[PDB]
């Protein structure tokens, strides 16, 4: 159901309401998160505990608007050490997405003694974190670095690689486009020193079924806006997105665009497609409206209001919630 | 100590640098070489986003490292 | 307990090891099997490296298994 | 058993261990009191290259016995 | 002092330069005494063999001793590969450093590990140089693989001997003519160029060293022989060394191994005459007190020597 | 693959090998560089003779590996 968050003069709320809209539109992370019983509750504040009232008004309230000041609440108590979304400040859309998955994580996962987490109820790290690792090999004399590997939930990507690497190429390769802005700046010389260059290598090891990308941008007021939105593909490849996909359900994945949240003029927005009215939407705090079923009419509202696209989410549609 | 930033419009830089170096002091390396003031700078190495008050030597940042820079959009 | 061995260029080591099995020892049965020495290899599982002090259920490595094998080569 | 383990710089290391130790253990101990990766370190015996895998008793290492420690890293 | 004997179409006189050398080092013959127990090859057995022929230096009143008895242990025993084989002429220095290989062989419990820990091996415990070899970089710290081994006799190139002496402490001119042409790319090729370094790690009480040769005719002989030195200092002949014992070790030309126009002789100091010896084949004769004549029967004669051996004067047999 | 040689003069040579390859290989083509019949060639590795009929992967010579050539003076 499509309903507004709420957002009063100093309180500053449109980072999370931006990310709210998008976590209970997905479709993954929704019914998913429906399924979820137990949780390691924090207490009064809790993440979980005020996610799972957001979303239980979102489906059984019958308000236009509703308020997400309790995860705003629980947010601010849960980083008051670390000074981040703390109550009428404005902060980071993608940040905030980020450290609600993280957070989801600990609510839902286990410590393990090496950090590996394995719940298959996390959805998180069963759906959408990216499980990666660097090497510098060179083809020449054959020498390779040590491998690096972690394990992220956004993949950032700069705006102005984005724009260049388009005009190199003047669907179905924006994959490819990606992975070629992505690795543009990770020349290195050789590990050996064989006189020849390297390129970094980002190798992908899972499957995660939905991608969330991030566009890492030059200015809060770019004049490559227009640009970026018209090199935004709709349908991701995900075995083109890295240099190696080594899982198979991964080589053979498929990912279309569902949600955008842009930055503009110091506030957040977020664009989706509702699968059911088979539209685009635009939620903006309170204000919900319908923008058409065509791609190309968030293309004109982007450009029309210079929006700038922060977060990408690229879901599965063959995808499954947590077991 | 020699560590690559990779910077907003993907170039890659090189940062002078100390194991015992706060990330403020790399922030601040940083906004000599790019013009990012710090507050707008969001460091992540491995995956993870640096915090303040730490140093390189918390993060096991070693040489030939690479720190992705990504500009911090407050709304 | 048989657990699999992912090499980069797509060849999979199937090895024989127990739970209390070190890192240090996979490396051994991956010589055995391959002839690359230990300190070329860089096991890596769930997006972590594995030391080779530590043992297989200290990662939770569990039947059927897939690690992964990178390289590290001085070359020339 | 306390085994002697000789660096290049000079300095008699000495350890307390049993022939059950592996290779890696004895790296490890190393790393304990000098703070050298046991991947960068390579340990001689009667002119031969112990193997991590391998262990103490597997090369007849008696008590008191004087190890050779050469590290193998690169550079810069 | 005794001789040996070479039929007209023996061709021994390899070995039998190489036995006068181990029956005349103090350390070698003192040890095989309190030798009681070996792994007999029956018939192509070089510990019978080679014992047969200590006996007889020790209780015969012949002149002159046959060696028969080892040509054809060493010609069975290494008749697979076609070397010392009866009749042929073949390397001295290859015989004398078989000779310690094949006595380790019957002297030791074969060690899965091929490791030799036997107090009474006299091959391993008083000759062998236990070293490693590596390429270390002073300017970036990288370091290459460092490869260890165990070597009977160290080989020195004469072309480097000579030339370095051009250029009393004559281990560090073995040092200095062995690492010549030693020159390598750094191994992370930084730009700089090492030369590589060998330690040694045990401490021998016996320093055999080779004189590589470029020709049977070499024009290098003279100039060899004036750059030998009698007293080495064990604690320069390589970059490093490791034990005490050798740090503080000086050691003495004792014997040596000539060879000249396809023939071998043998030179020895008899401390028991404090005055140096000859032995070719059969033919014996003094030489004097002075190292000084050796030199002169040597550049008057051509000779070129293969094998300089070296001795601790501290030394001391194999124990129990 | 290359390999180095430490001929009779204290010099090296660089020779173009294959593991696969036997040591009277290795001798001919140190014949065809240093001019020295393989019959007077002795090639110690590691304080080894290399013994004919082996093959270099026999005895674990990799890449840059530096056998040392001397003459064998039969007498
Ligand atoms: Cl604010
Ligand atoms: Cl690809
Ligand atoms: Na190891
Ligand atoms: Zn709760
Ligand atoms: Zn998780
Ligand atoms: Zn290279
Ligand atoms: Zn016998
Ligand atoms: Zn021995
Ligand atoms: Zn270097």
């Amino acid at each position: 159901p499509s309903k507004g968050l709420s957002n009063e003069p100093g309180q500053n709320s449109c980072f999370l309401n931006s990310a709210l809209q998008v976590l209970w539109h997905l479709d993954i992370f929704r019914r998913s998160f429906r399924q979820l019983t137990t949780h390691k509750c924090m207490g009064d504040s809790c993440i979980f505990c005020a996610l799972k009232g957001i979303f239980n008004q979102f489906q059984c309230s019958s308000e236009k608007v509703l308020p997400s000041d309790t995860l705003r609440s629980a947010l601010a108590k849960t980083f008051q050490d670390e000074q981040r979304f703390q109550l009428g400040i404005m902060d980071d859309a993608a940040e905030c997405f980020e450290n609600l998955l993280m957070r989801i994580h600990f609510h839902i996962a286990d410590e393990t003694k090496e950090d590996i987490c394995t719940a298959q109820h996390c959805i998180s790290h069963q759906k959408f974190a990216m499980t990666l690792f660097e090497q510098c090999v060179c083809t020449s004399c054959g020498a390779t670095s040590d491998p690096l590997p972690f394990i992220q939930m956004v993949h950032y990507i700069s705006t102005t690689s984005l724009c260049n690497q388009a005009i190199c190429m003047l669907p179905s390769m924006f994959g490819e486009l990606l992975q070629n802005a992505s690795t543009m700046g990770d020349l290195r010389n050789c590990p050996s020193n064989c006189g020849e260059r390297i390129r970094i290598r980002r190798v992908l090891m899972n499957a995660p079924q939905i991608i969330t990308i991030g566009l890492v941008w030059d200015s809060d007021h770019s004049d490559l806006a227009e640009d970026v939105i018209h090199s935004l593909g709709t349908c991701l490849k995900l075995g083109d997105l890295f240099f190696r996909v080594t899982d198979d359900r991964a080589k053979q994945s498929e990912l279309y665009l569902v949600g955008m949240i842009c930055y503009y003029g110091k506030h957040y927005s977020t664009f989706f497609f509702q699968t059911k009215i088979r539209k685009w939407m635009y939620f903006d705090d309170a204000h919900v409206k319908e923008i058409g079923p065509k791609w190309k009419d968030v293309v004109t509202k982007c450009i029309k209001g210079h929006y700038q696209p922060l977060l990408l989410l690229y879901a599965d549609p063959q995808g499954t919630p947590v077991s | 100590m020699q560590i690559f930033v990779k910077t907003l419009t993907g170039k890659t830089i090189t940062l002078e640098v100390e194991p015992s170096d706060t990330i403020e002091n790399v922030k601040a390396k940083i906004q000599d070489k790019e013009g990012i003031p710090p507050d707008q700078q969001r460091l992540i190495f491995a995956g993870k986003q640096l915090e303040d008050g730490r140093t390189l030597s918390d993060y096991n940042i070693q040489k030939e490292s690479t720190l992705h820079l990504v500009l911090r959009l407050r709304g």
